[PDB]
RNA sequence: CGCUUCUCGGCCUUUUGGCUAAGAUCAAGUGUAGUAUCUGUUCAUCAGUUUAAUAUCUGA
RNA sequence: GUAUCAAGCUUACAAGUUAUGUAUUUACUGACCU
């Protein structure tokens, strides 16, 4: 995400595999971090769905309830049509806060 | 400032087109890609006619197209690529008439990129894999299933990167239930940019390459991968499995290869050339088309070259391996860019300029006479084997189809002395180049002629039974003649025939099986073989007065209105009603309309009354002479008419300047009246019957054919003067048409072409069409002719007595010298057998002097081989007198790449006398290609490349007053308005010059700040300058309000001038305009842009009257890219935004697509809008009513 | 006065602003103030902090379809090949981040290049005319 | 002309009053990623490294 | 504590100097986070 910049995107080729969004993740962009203006469904590659991995949120990986979105902000300049977006490492970020 | 874009006639030029069983029947049917309009056709077999059935408007480029049938299905699908990351299948439903999306997939980033896919297709001739290509790095493979729903399912994208590896073309390899391969010839290059000694990048063959996709392990793999000594250009796919060898073909330069893997060998055959043609100093030959057929007991193709030689390739083997490949020559056509091979005998070729064609195969085969040789025999020193060209023998000429691409130069004239403006406009390449006249009509042509004398006044049509053809009898009446003649061979006038009663008739119909009906001073007849009249009609005294006609039932009138019926008994003769209204008269016309079901009265009643009022009543026996609903009308209608023309009755009054359509309804009327305007006359709207429907002609100061195709109500006019009359017409020399004469002749006239809208004459030319101008004194057309690569007539004398010098020299003791003299005194057409092609760097021009009207050689000028004009404008100088004079810029080793040229001239012609001749006047020297003239305050002003120079005219040569260097790199156009130069850069922009009259200095004084590759131009105010580009956008850019003139010359403001001016609008259309042109298009309307495309497509640009009426369109567009998305998955606002970003400019293409949805969406946008769909589809027509044809 | 104000985050804060309304009017013919604000936008490209670097980024991507891709390269062009490092790589960041955004825009908005002693740099195809 | 006294003005503490038990009592926050700014602090001639140009090292 | 709007009660009467490195806070940003 675009709050903590050591996030890496998985960035593969996008299937018909529709991501999700948790309950504490719901409503927001993957890309710009928004919860206005959905245009665009979230397609993820197979590699990330699949197993014990579907019906997985795409930022936090907790169980996913509703259907991920892009915005149209995210829409009109294409940044749905790149890569898939699904977020692979966690660092420095709801880990440390386990040990605390 | 606010503009609005309207197409009048759409893209012609085809770049892909693919033939299959769309519907689910089967027959076959044609779906092509006119680049931006994906259009579907249907070879009608019976008439040998095309007809298109749908068109749709995709917004965006269609860069790949291709079929393919389901494993175990019927009907073909349709995988389209695009410049988007959305490929989209489609499937043809017959019921509503649309595409209907079925999978819409993301692959990528959108745009003409080098990354993303879209630029090649392939495809599993049995429908289980797709493979979408680009260019570069990546090849995409989609799975094809199908689950219990018999529905299409598609799977995750398999991936085939490879970096630093070019892909030239891909095709799918047929195996029978294996797993799919797909071959693509692909280029390593990290080798050719690494080295620079250049010989590595020499040396980087091609290599066919297989790509095999496991559907058990799911992946894609690089199976085989062998090289190319030679370098092709695309492949053919041939069908396998238990078929025959299944492999690829692959096409290259002088050569065809066949190559399958494992054990069949490499067999090559040289591609066979024309005996000593002209066109072969070094250069190669390819093909251009594949066309792949399967006549269910062998296999062939039917492939083109880029001269148009179709070649017949039919592969024989003995064993399973390959013995040898063999081809002949099997007809000449057109170029064409794709063809589609048809069962039951059809082939259309799709010419990537021109008109398209359609012929029908009459002797397939042709394993007959024609000594044809094979590759495997020992043949050396090159190809070897030649062949002559000949005629027609194995096609015939079925279907022209109509094209006016390629439009290079248009204009608006009024040049005929028609009411209504007429289009020139310059089409075709090389040889098969016309100068083609446009006019709103329809295309009218007339079989018969007579001289009927005095002044009748109407006609009649009435036939022996319902079921027959031949329309007996064909009646002419102006007060007293009977006339009725007949309809066959010896038109001539008739005794006393069967049909015939008295002298002063006035109206006859066919009421009855065999009985006629027919009105005059003593009125009744009723006629079918015995004379059976019951002439009573007397109320006293009058007696002639308004006849009206149904088929079933009778109105007629007296002096009065609401009055007798006089029907006829189902089973006996006529009857009457006592029940009359009696009626103060007022009254003008009477027409009326019949269902052919009912055993009733089955009608409606329509009347028009000499005060503001029309009157309509439905006489049933239950509420008859009772009034039904009632009228509104501003002046008189003297005139009325009835019609449905559907597959709701249409009813139509008419008035003396304008028309109305309603829309009325059974039990109750919601008439709901469209308007419309037509000296203007009273009219007259008379019922014809058209294609198995009926039509209205409302007939005016000009004629006007108001027709139903598909629900569009397209209201065209006829080509022809004024006629006053109009009625129906069949017989064995003419099906259906159109007797239509009440002034002192007759004719037989004939509606050929009636889906289209212009009416297209064409005048053959020699080369290309550049440009052209318009004398305004006796007017006629001054046309430059120039083709790169092209040899003038002379020289090509000159070169075949040079063919038959060497045809006689080379070992003549032996002897042939009449091969040589055959050659020399046969001159082939080039517009069937293709132009010679002069190598490189030769540039063969002429100049041609014509009349528009007829279309004759008036005058034609020839220039030597080296030399083309490219510039050409007629003015008038002020330093001499009345006389005209002629500047025409012509240049001389220009050689294109890489661009070095040699200087160029300037020619002056006299133009004498009147225009039908043009004398030399003199030849000046210029270094630099003088490729625009501008007449402008007496003198001419020169882009000559960097310099802009006005001339002025000496008895010795062209005399230079100024010059300037200031303007950037080179010029493309020049267009004056008076006291300012619009001077177009060939990269950046426009400039604005201003011209001095105390002294003679060329100031530049204001730019622009967007380069764009400006080619055209046009002025609509003092400040406002409209362009276009070579790449499809239209720009207009306007001027500050203060940008003082007054400049007087070294600092600039960033590189040039320090005016920037501002641009009020940027848009994009996808397709070259090469004319613009700020006109009227009718009279009555209002001024609008026309811009005239390069793939056939005519637009334009219309100006809003109010902001409320801007609002509201830009709210339905907002509302169309939401609720009807774009088939190709492009976005309308991004391809609008495609290199510059839109403003303020309403695509009118995407708002006329509210009227071919479900009515469900278009309820929703209404409601959203607060009103109807009728009212906004109204409301969406008033600009092409009021603005448009 | 944001972009002129002192402070960093009025300016980061200000091309947030200008990104969601140049992403917010995109097609509705509001360029000239969007070109306006640009010319204040583009010098505050050289701050090397990571959120107003991001902000910018962000605001010059979503300018780049909104006024063109031309305006864009326009505001890229003669800072290429410049010899400080440090405004050297950003700029061809930026100059990637507008060809993988919109590529063939870019393909009308290209100035010329002249040939040198051996190679042909010239686009030979555009140049000629009918 | 100087000196003492008085009156008027230009003005440099004015805080809501004083007293009872100072009248009696009170005032919690993190953890992550990054940035700006204060205090403290210190800044002899060739050759190449490096740098947009500059500013560490080896040399006499 | 106030500015208007009746009954309760009251006489029923008199009457023509930029800058570096670091020890080190103060603030600021990312809709950062159970
Ligand atoms: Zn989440
Ligand atoms: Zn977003
Ligand atoms: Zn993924
Ligand atoms: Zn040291």
């Amino acid at each position: 995400a675009k709050h903590h910049p050591d996030l890496i995107f998985c960035r593969k080729q996008a299937g018909v595999a529709i991501g999700r969004l948790c309950e504490k993740c719901d409503g927001k962009c993957v890309i710009c971090d928004s919860y206005v203006r959905p245009c665009t469904l979230v397609r993820i590659c197979d590699e990330c769905n699949y197993g014990s991995y579907q019906g997985r949120c795409v930022i936090c990986g907790g169980p996913g309830v509703s259907d991920a979105y892009y915005c149209k902000e995210c829409t009109i300049q294409e940044k749905d049509r790149d890569g898939c977006p699904k977020i692979v490492n966690l660092g420095s970020s709801k880990t440390d806060l386990f040990y605390e | 400032m606010f503009l609005y874009n309207l197409t009048l006639q759409r893209a012609t030029g085809i770049s892909f087109a693919i033939h299959g069983n769309f519907s689910g029947t089967k027959q076959q049917e044609i779906v092509v890609s006119r680049g931006k309009i994906l259009e579907l056709l249907r070879p009608d077999p019976n008439t040998g006619k095309v007809h298109t059935l749908l068109t749709v408007e995709v917004f965006g480029v269609i860069r790949s197209l291709m079929a393919f049938r389901l494993t175990g299905g019927t009907k073909d699908y349709i995988v389209v690529g695009s410049d988007s990351g959305r490929i989209v299948i489609l499937e043809y439903q017959p019921s509503k008439n649309m595409f209907e999306k079925i999978h819409q997939e993301t692959f990528g980033k959108s745009g003409c990129r080098r990354i993303v896919p879209g630029q090649f297709l392939a495809v599993d001739p049995k429908g289980r894999a797709v493979m979408i290509s680009a260019i570069e790095k990546q090849k995409l493979v989609y799975i094809l299933n199908r689950d219990a729903a018999a529905r299409l399912t598609i799977s995750s994208p398999l991936e085939a990167h490879k970096a630093n590896t070019l892909v030239y073309h891909v095709v799918g390899v047929d195996v029978g239930f294996e797993n799919p391969m797909f071959a693509c010839l692909e280029m390593d290059y990290e080798e050719a940019d690494n080295d620079p000694t250049g010989e590595a990048a020499a040396n980087t063959q091609q290599t066919l390459t297989f790509y095999e996709l496991d559907l058990g392990l799911n992946h894609v793999v690089r199976k085989y991968s062998e090289p190319l000594e030679e370098h092709g250009n695309f492949l053919i796919t041939v069908p396998g499995g238990s078929d025959g060898p299944s492999g690829v073909l692959i096409c290259s330069e002088n050569y065809i290869t066949y190559k399958n893997f494992g054990d069949q060998p490499d067999i090559r055959c040289p591609i066979p050339r024309r005996r000593n043609d002209l066109d072969d100093p070094e250069r190669g030959m390819i093909f251009v088309c594949s066309a792949t057929h399967k006549t269910k007991s062998m296999f062939f193709f039917l492939a083109q070259t880029e001269q148009g030689d179709i070649f017949k390739i039919t592969l024989e083997t003995d064993e399973d391996m390959v013995t040898e490949i063999r081809l002949k020559y099997f007809d000449t056509v057109p170029v064409a860019a794709a063809m589609c091979v048809l069962k039951t005998g059809f082939l259309f070729v799709a010419s990537e300029f021109g008109n398209h064609y359609l012929y029908q195969i009459a002797h397939l085969g042709d394993d007959d006479e024609e000594p044809e040789f094979s590759s495997a025999m020992p043949l050396e020193e090159g190809d070897t084997f030649f062949f002559q060209p000949r005629p027609l023998k194995n096609l015939v000429l079925v279907d022209e189809l109509d094209s006016l691409s390629p439009i290079l130069f248009c204009q608006i004239a009024d040049l005929a002395n028609e009411d209504t403006p007429q289009l020139y406009v310059a089409c075709g390449r090389g040889p098969r180049s016309s100068l083609r006249v446009l006019r709103h009509g329809l295309e009218v042509s007339e079989m018969a002629v007579s001289e009927l004398p005095g002044n009748p006044n109407a006609v009649w049509t009435v036939r022996r039974h319902i079921e027959d053809e031949f329309d007996a009898y064909i009646i002419v009446s102006f007060v007293n003649a009977t006339l009725v003649l007949s309809i066959g061979e010896t038109v001539e006038e008739v005794t006393d025939s069967g049909f015939l009663g008295t002298t002063p008739t006035l109206s006859c119909s066919l009421l009855g099986d065999d009985a006629l009906v027919q009105v005059y001073p003593d009125g009744i007849r009723h006629i079918r073989a015995d004379k059976r009249v019951n002439e009573w009609k007397t109320p006293g005294k009058k007696t002639i007065v308004k006849c009206a006609v149904n088929q079933r039932q009778v109105v007629i009138a007296l002096t009065g209105g609401e009055l007798v019926y006089f029907e006829m008994d189902p089973s006996g003769q006529l009857n009457e009603y006592t029940e009359r209204k009696e009626m103060s008269a007022d009254v003008v016309c009477m027409s009326l309309a019949n269902v052919p079901p009912g055993e009733q009265r089955s009608r409606f009643l329509a009347v028009g009354l000499v005060d503001n009022t029309v009157r309509i009543i439905s006489l049933d026996p239950s509420d008859c002479l009772q009034p039904l609903s009632m009228q509104a009308l501003p002046a008189q209608p003297e005139s009325l008419c009835i019609v449905e023309m559907g597959g709701f009755l249409y009813l139509n009054i008419g008035l003396q300047n304008g028309v109305l359509l309603r829309t009325v309804l059974d039990p109750v009327t919601g008439d709901l009246s469209d308007t419309r305007t037509r000296g203007s006359r009273p009219v007259k709207l008379f019922r014809v019957r058209m294609q198995g429907q009926e039509a209205v002609l409302a007939m005016s100061s000009r004629s006007w054919l108001s027709y139903s195709y598909q629900s569009r109500f397209h209201l065209t006019p006829l080509s022809y003067e004024t006629l006053e009359f109009a009625s129906g017409f069949a017989s064995e020399q003419c099906p259906e048409g159109i007797v239509a004469i009440s002034t002192n002749t007759l004719r037989i006239l004939a509606l050929e072409k009636l889906g289209a809208v212009f009416n297209q004459v064409a005048f053959p030319l020699q080369y290309t069409p550049r440009k052209f101008v318009i004398h305004p004194e006796s007017n006629n057309l001054i046309i430059i002719e120039t083709d790169h690569n092209a040899y003038t007539e002379a020289t090509k004398a000159q070169r075949k007595q040079q063919m038959a010098e060497e045809m006689v020299e080379a070992a003549g003791e032996d002897l042939a010298a009449e091969m040589a003299a055959a050659f020399l005194n046969e001159n082939l057409p080039e517009s069937i057998f293709g132009a010679p092609k002069a190598g490189n760097g030769q540039w063969a021009s002429v100049i041609r002097v014509m009349n528009p009207i007829q279309g004759n050689t008036l005058d034609l000028v020839q220039l030597e081989q080296n030399e083309a004009a490219f510039s050409v404008a007629v003015c008038r100088f002020s330093n001499t007198g009345e006389d005209w004079y002629v500047l025409v810029g012509v240049a001389k080793d220009l050689i294109l790449n890489p661009r070095s040229v040699a200087g160029g001239f300037v020619y002056t012609y006299k133009l004498v006398n009147n225009g039908e001749k043009l004398e030399f006047l003199h030849k000046t020297p210029v270094e630099e290609v003088p490729a625009a003239i501008a007449p402008f305050q007496g003198r001419v002003l020169i882009g000559v490349g960097k310099l802009l120079r006005v001339y002025d005219l000496g008895k010795k040569k062209l005399l230079r007053k100024c010059e300037n260097k200031h303007i950037a790199n080179y010029i493309s156009g020049i267009q004056t308005i008076g006291h300012r130069v619009i001077v177009s850069d060939v990269q950046e922009s426009f400039i604005w010059v201003r011209y001095k009259r105390n002294e003679n200095q060329l100031i530049i004084f204001a730019d622009d700040t967007y380069p764009r590759w400006v080619t055209t131009a046009s002025l609509l105010d003092y400040d406002t300058v409209a362009g276009a580009d070579k790449f499809g956008n239209i720009c207009v850019v306007r001027l500050p309000p203060n940008t003082n003139d007054e400049v007087d010359e070294d600092r600039g403001l960033l590189n040039g001038a320090s005016q920037k001016a501002e641009v009020i609008m940027n848009y994009h259309v996808g397709e070259t305009v090469l004319s613009l042109q700020k006109t009227t298009l009718i009279p009555g309307g209002s001024e609008s842009l026309v811009y005239t495309t390069l793939s056939g497509g005519i637009g334009i640009l219309v100006p809003f009257t109010s902001h409320e009426d801007h609002d509201f369109f830009q709210h339905v567009e907002m509302h169309l890219r939401s609720e009807h998305p774009p088939l190709c998955g492009r976005d309308h606002l991004s391809f609008r935004s495609y290199y510059f970003p839109v403003k303020n400019v309403i695509d009118g293409d995407l708002c006329e697509q509210f009227n071919s949805m479900e009515p469900n969406k278009q309820k929703n946008v209404s409601e959203e809008l607060d009103r109807t769909p009728p009212e906004v589809s109204k409301k969406l027509e008033d600009i092409r009513t009021r603005y448009a044809f | 006065d944001a972009l002129m104000d002192r402070d960093l985050v009025h300016r980061q804060t200000a091309s947030a602003v200008v990104q969601h309304m140049s992403l917010g009017v995109y097609g509705f013919g509001c360029e000239d103030s969007l070109n306006h604000l640009l010319n204040y936008v583009w010098p505050n490209v050289f701050e090397t902090s990571p959120h107003v670097i991001q902000a910018v980024m962000g605001a010059l991507e979503g300018l780049r379809v909104a006024i063109g891709p031309c305006r864009m390269l326009q505001y890229c062009l003669q800072g290429l090949f410049h010899p400080a490092r440090k405004v050297r790589d950003v700029y061809w960041k930026i100059y990637n981040s507008i060809y993988i955004g919109s590529q063939d825009a870019l393909i009308a908005h290209y100035p010329r290049i002249y040939n040198d002693d051996k190679n042909t740099y010239i686009r030979y195809e555009l140049d000629y005319i009918l």
